[PDB]
């Protein structure tokens, strides 16, 4: 999607294994915010949107 | 109510314990009043602020 009409994906009732993506070595930028990109795994979400 | 001046001494000392019991429930401005949730979601150079 163009930036000013961004598509949002909600995500929900999955498991989300987040070391596929953090260890891609395909991504320029992976910052994460309010929690450490290494501890994705072992957290519970109540909803993801991407 | 005669023996108010020994429940008021009881009422004071249990309404300063629950007062206290639930000053941990406040955040301070932390992102969370739990230091459980604290740990589990952020790196030590993060968790410690």
């Amino acid at each position: 999607a163009s930036v000013y009409a961004w598509n949002r994906k909600r995500i929900s009732n999955c498991v989300a294994d987040y070391s596929v993506l953090y260890n891609s070595a395909s991504f320029s930028t992976f910052k994460c915010y309010g929690v450490s990109p290494t501890k994705l795994n072992d957290l519970c979400f109540t909803n993801v949107y991407a | 109510s005669a023996l108010g001046k020994l429940q008021d001494v009881v009422n004071q000392n249990a309404q300063a314990l629950n007062t206290l019991v639930k000053q941990l429930s406040s955040n301070f401005g932390a992102i969370s009043s739990v230091l459980n949730d604290i740990l589990s979601r952020l790196d030590p150079p993060e968790a410690e602020v």
